[PDB]
């Protein structure tokens, strides 16, 4: 369960003595742990990528708790994400507000800042992740 | 993933030269491969890149129409065919593999590099007469 060491909260499994790791459901809340410490970021759960957010981002969530986050972009540590109606980060080719993006399969982060090979073809992405016109 | 370059040397302006970049392992064929070129003391500037599939290419505006990048799956080799060569093309040429398929114009994104080979294009005339 939850213990406080120095000042931060850690979670341990009832079968171990070292902190939990990976995606976990705890009393209707979602977390992604690293050596017991909830991680902030966009990580893969059982139904896609969730936003495990800084505390008090939505509905008084705690640090690392997954949140509702609908129909909007997120900038996180310089990486660009887009979240759909179901609060999951989109992947692959997407058209958003008339612009095309490609969200990478391993991370859900937008391809950005030049040429990428995707599906065997070379494409160009602006610094903002927007696919540029024409053939590359 | 070891890369061996060949084909370097000297050509007159307007001439052609083909460079080869041969890999030691079949995994090479799964990744995009680029050529960069570098003048002495300068940085490695982008020339051309080819997709893993061999059918998608991008060229520096400087070389579009003159240079062709291609690959031979059976030989695990990428080529740079250089036509209508100009003195401006004189440089050391490198081939390189970008296994992350990310930001193909940027040399820092490339994780394996060939050893580099000198290409010289001569636009002077009289120093070549005896060889000619």
């Amino acid at each position: 369960g939850w213990v406080t060491i120095d000042g931060r909260r850690y979670y341990f499994e009832p079968n171990t003595a070292i902190g939990a790791n990976g995606y976990k459901i705890i009393d209707n809340k979602n977390f992604y742990f690293r050596n017991g410490l909830p991680q902030i970021g966009v990580f893969k759960g059982p139904n896609g990528f969730e936003y495990f957010a800084p505390a008090n981002t939505d509905a008084n969530n705690i640090d690392g708790q997954a949140i509702r986050y609908q129909n909007r972009f997120l900038h996180l540590l310089g990486n660009i994400y887009y979240f759909g109606n179901n609060s999951k980060a989109v992947t692959g080719w997407q058209t958003i507000n008339g612009n095309m993006y490609y969200f990478m399969p391993d991370t859900a982060m937008a391809a950005a800042g030049g040429l990428f090979e995707i599906d065997g073809v070379i494409y160009f992405f602006g610094v903002d992740g927007v696919k540029a016109p024409g053939i590359y | 993933v070891k890369l061996e370059e060949s084909g370097g040397g000297l050509v007159q302006a307007g001439g052609s030269l083909r460079l080869s970049c041969a890999a030691s392992e079949r995994t090479f064929s799964r990744y995009p491969v680029a050529w960069f070129r570098q003048a002495p003391g300068a940085e490695r500037e982008f020339v051309a890149v080819i997709s893993s599939t061999g059918t998608s290419t991008y060229y520096a505006d400087s070389v579009k129409g003159r240079f062709t990048i291609s690959r031979d799956n059976a030989k695990v080799t990428v080529y740079l065919q250089m036509n209508n060569l100009k003195r401006e093309d004189t440089a050391v040429y490198f081939c390189a593999v970008n296994s992350q398929r990310t930001r193909l114009q940027d040399p820092n994104e490339y994780d394996y590099w060939g050893q580099g080979t000198q290409v010289t294009v001569s636009s002077g005339s009289e120093q070549k007469l005896i060889s000619e």
